């Protein structure tokens, strides 16, 4: 059965999307980042979310496929989240949908 | 007044072929009968949600209307207004489908309830013995509902949904063989004119019989099983989201309400202010169908009234505990019951 | 040996219905007690002496001792002083709590010796961020609600504040006080005979 | 009424009768009662009628 | 009432800053607020037990100090006004930038005047508050309602 | 010369339907609000009662009612 890391803004799991399921394979690791749309996303930060996450399972990782490692990086990956999101890359969305800062609210960098 | 008639030679008058006349004058009591189950369906509702409020002190909903009228017109807009989900390995016809398997039955039963002499759809030969055997259909539907859906959590208590309705048939059945006997037959108006100055007091045992089968048609808290929120969240309810839990709720209510009018017409009569009434000709017809009509909703409603006021005085039985009342207390009872009134009417047969 | 088996059927069927008829006349009594619901917007309850809701706070006689921090669970209360040089004052220039942390604990009105850090009666906290929670100096005084000088509310009086004897707060006249006499008009009773 | 004037109640109809307490802040006309008393500070805002400015 | 058009938007295009006066439900308002969204507004909330002196966070550049426990010694975040920044992050075609306040009777006397006359100044910009109150959601401009 | 049977039974259970629901269920509510809290048992089911047998009126002009309670007076 699925061993799984919901976050907010960041779901992995432990199988193959065929159409809406999932199909835990043991062996694809998908990733769902951001479905509520708290963010607003660009083709390139996407992208570099994308090979974090490649270079964080390939390149670290050797060892036991338990939910405390998925749920390391997850972990990773919100906080690289947060770091496009300081830096001024991706922003919130500012739709009339709820409007809560979760990661943090605007400041000037002064 | 015979409406019949003057619809009839009214739109007869300008042609339209009389027997399409005939033919045209068919869905308009076949919808005003829709028209009194859904709003018996919202005044249950309503109803239940405000004694459930007396019982305790508290108050139901205020801030929907005036005093929530308005209420189940809220819950069932929502509920065409939410979602439906189709999980995951489910099946996609049996799913949308039990519900209105569960739930059609209990309509078409209403083409036997009185309201008033001439004042029903079609008085069958058959009537009650109909009503006996459309309500075996329910399970069919239950059992669709828990084969349709991986949760095994839900099949698990909809076969038990499947053993109850499975066993409070029989005695169901015995207590209304007994109004047989007496009535001649089996059409509501024959079983209700054998009353002319009731069945009750001829009837003292089988009324506990067919009050009790009725409530436990997966109803009321006394039992209502496979809707156990305790023992297991919503039996096989709870993959339902959106309208189609609406149709189980609404099943529910309107069958609630079903055995009230049928309780009424079958023991008590829906006329009948219990003075041999027509001992005191249009405008004396049209007082006598109000009077009787609403003797007949007086009776109905105390018998939804008793209906939910056991839902929140009776704790209930977990499967065990429950069929030792079938089989051990209501069909013994039953057939002593129907030998009883057998050898009465045998000896007796004069007052039945 | 069969007999005695039918009328203990019968008896236990009696003994059912009877104990089933008994929790029906309570249930069917409890439909004539008034409702002791507290239909809230419009009749909402008063708060006690002692009820621990919004925190309220002065900026003249804060003197910044950092007991707050240093008392609270969590060190939530944000001071920030500069220490002015005229002779050795400590300068307060801020000072908040986060209501979306703060445990209403109040140790910090327990221990702020000037009573400029006490507690209001205000229990309608509620936004669509949490980021509003979080409370200046100038909107924690900001002078809290009173229920009763509200237009559109019938206030109650809660268990402890009703006459002796009375239990619910609903019906009552308009000159109803606790239970008994206060000090003051003891030691006035016991001088005065 | 004015700032840092102890206080006390004059009105049947409240809860806070015959409450003395110091005053803390006053704006449009309502003001802060302060009662020092028990263990928690409490904190009121009470209208200039129902008060009585005992010594 | 049971049906209302746009009226409402018409009287708040004219005075500028209004107050409702609805029942103690809220059932019976955001329906307007739809009505302002209807036509080119967009609102912001922000809850004014929550607000200070109101001419830091909406004109001017204030100092929010988040909370340490212990840890992450005092810091300072300088979050931007609330009516130059998101009065810039419009769209195109946006008339203007409303103002809601759901909790107005915390408030005093002398923001609700600070708010009326705001609205003048920096001109795409109204302002609501809910007040609440009447058991009819009707409403009177914030001018009116003090002095 | 509209004396006719037909016309007055027409008319008749026309205004019992206009009796059945425009004014009969103003006095249920009238009645009910009246005694709400201050009622019996029995007379609490009478009242259900009279909301069951009218309620399709109830839900006419139940939109064009307020019962909200009418705010007091403050300053005594
Ligand atoms: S305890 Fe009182 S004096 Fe000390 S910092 Fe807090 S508010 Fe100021
Ligand atoms: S109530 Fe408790 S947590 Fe809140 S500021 Fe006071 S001491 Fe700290």
């Amino acid at each position: 059965m699925l061993l799984k890391s919901t976050t907010r803004h960041v779901h992995i799991y432990a199988g193959h999307v065929v159409d809406g399921e999932v199909h835990p394979d043991t062996e694809t690791l998908t990733l769902n980042v951001d479905p509520d749309n708290e963010l607003e996303w660009n083709e390139a930060a996407l992208a570099k979310v994308e090979a974090k996450f490649r270079e964080l399972v390939a390149n670290a990782a050797g060892e036991d496929l338990t939910e405390y490692n998925l749920r390391r990086i997850g972990s990773d990956l919100e906080h690289f989240i947060r770091s496009l999101l300081m830096q001024g890359e991706i922003g919130y969305n500012l739709n009339s949908r709820v409007r809560n800062y979760s990661l943090g609210i605007p400041r000037v960098n002064h | 007044i015979d409406l019949q008639g003057q619809f009839i030679s009214a739109l007869q008058s300008l042609g339209l072929s009389h027997d399409l006349a005939k033919l045209l004058w068919l869905p308009l009591p076949m919808l005003m009968m829709l028209i009194v189950a859904t709003v018996g369906v919202l005044v249950a509702v309503w109803l239940e949600r405000k004694i459930s409020a007396a019982v305790q002190q508290r108050i139901g909903p205020e801030y929907i209307g005036p005093l929530g009228i308005l209420a189940p017109l809220a819950d069932g807009l929502k509920l065409i207004f939410k979602e439906d989900v189709l999980p995951a390995n489910s099946d996609r016809w049996l799913f949308t489908l039990g519900p209105a398997v569960v739930v059609i039955p209990v309509f078409l039963s209403y083409i036997i309830v009185p309201f008033g002499q001439n004042l029903l759809i079609s008085n069958l030969a058959m009537g009650v013995f109909l009503w006996i055997a459309l309500s075996s259909i329910a399970p069919i539907g239950l059992l669709m509902a828990g084969y349709a859906s991986n949760n095994k959590y839900s099949l698990l208590g909809g076969l038990r949904a499947a053993a109850q309705s499975i066993s409070y048939e029989i005695p169901l059945a015995l207590a209304v063989l007994a109004v047989a006997m007496m009535s001649n037959g089996l059409g509501t108006v024959e079983i209700v004119e054998q009353q002319s100055q009731w069945n009750v007091w001829r009837q003292p045992i089988g009324f506990l019989v067919f009050w009790i089968a009725a409530l436990a048609e997966c109803e009321r808290l006394p039992f209502d099983l496979p809707e156990a929120e305790e023992e297991l969240v919503a039996g096989y309810q709870t993959e339902y989201a959106g309208m189609k839990f609406a149709l189980f709720y609404l099943g529910a209510y309107v069958n609630l309400v079903l055995s009230a009018l049928l309780v009424s017409v079958l023991y008590f009569g829906g006329w009948s202010f219990p003075i041999p009434l027509e001992t005191i000709n249009p405008f004396l017809q049209i007082a006598f169908a109000v009077l009787g009509i609403t003797m007949t909703l007086i009776k109905a409603y105390f018998f939804v009234f008793l209906a939910i006021l056991l839902r929140w005085t009776v704790p209930r039985v977990r499967i065990d505990q429950l069929l030792d009342l079938g089989w051990k207390f209501l069909l013994p009872v039953g057939l002593v019951n129907l030998l009883l009134t057998a050898g009465l009417k045998l000896a007796f047969p004069v007052a039945f | 040996k069969f007999l005695n088996q039918i009328t203990n059927y019968a008896k236990e069927a009696v003994q059912s219905a009877k104990y089933i008829g008994q929790g029906l006349s309570v249930t069917f009594d409890h439909m004539r007690r008034r409702p002791i619901t507290v239909q809230y917007p419009y009749e909402k309850l008063i708060p006690s002496e002692r009820f621990r809701g919004r925190i309220h706070f002065e900026f003249d006689k804060c003197i910044a001792c950092e007991v707050c921090v240093r008392v609270c669970p969590i060190n939530l209360p944000v001071v920030d002083w500069v220490f002015n040089k005229e002779l050795k004052k400590k300068e307060l220039k801020h000072y908040s709590i986060d209501f979306g942390v703060c445990i209403f604990c109040a140790n910090c009105v327990e221990y702020c010796p000037t009573n400029c850090l006490s507690v209001t009666e205000e229990y309608e906290l509620a936004t669509y961020d949490r980021h509003e929670l979080n409370y200046d100096s100038v909107a924690m005084g900001r002078i809290p609600y009173k229920v009763t000088q509200d237009p559109m509310v019938t206030p109650i009086r809660e268990f402890a504040y009703l006459p002796a004897g009375v239990m619910s707060g609903h019906d009552l006249p308009a000159g109803a006080q606790r239970a008994g006499e206060r000090p003051e008009a003891i030691a006035n009773t016991a001088k005065s005979s | 009424i004015l700032p840092g004037m102890t206080v006390k109640v004059t009105n049947p109809n409240d809860t806070y009768y015959q409450f003395q307490g110091i005053v803390q802040r006053i704006t449009d006309g309502k003001v802060a009662v302060l009662f020092e008393g028990g263990n928690w500070d409490k904190l009121v805002t009470f209208q200039a009628s129902e008060l009585e400015p005992v010594v | 009432g049971l049906l209302a058009g746009y009226q409402f938007v018409k009287d708040l295009e004219s005075a500028g800053a209004l107050a409702l006066f609805v029942p103690p439900e809220g059932g019976f308002e955001g329906r307007y607020q739809r009505r302002l969204r209807s036509k080119g507004y967009t609102t912001l909330p922000m809850s004014a037990p929550g607000l200070g002196d109101l001419a830091a966070y909406l004109t001017q550049e204030h100092g929010i100090r988040p909370a340490h426990t212990g840890k992450e010694d005092i810091r300072v975040y300088f979050q931007p006004p609330l009516v130059t920044y998101h009065l810039e992050n419009l769209p195109p075609n946006a008339k203007g930038l409303v103002l809601w306040l759901i909790d107005g009777k915390r408030l005093s006397k002398q923001e609700f005047a600070y708010l009326a006359q705001l609205t003048q100044t920096l001109p795409k910009f109204k302002v609501v508050v809910e007040v609440g109150g009447d058991r009819v959601v009707r409403w009177e401009p914030l001018a009116d309602w003090v002095a | 010369m509209a004396v006719s049977t037909e016309l007055l039974v027409l008319g008749v259970y026309g205004a019992l339907a206009g009796l059945y629901l425009l004014v009969v269920p103003a006095i249920v509510y009238a009645y009910l609000n009246a005694r709400w809290y201050v009622a019996s048992s029995f007379e609490r089911a009478f009242m259900y009662f009279l909301v069951t047998f009218f309620f399709p009126g109830l839900l006419l002009l139940a939109p064009f009612i307020n019962f909200r309670p009418q705010p007091r007076s403050l300053n005594s």
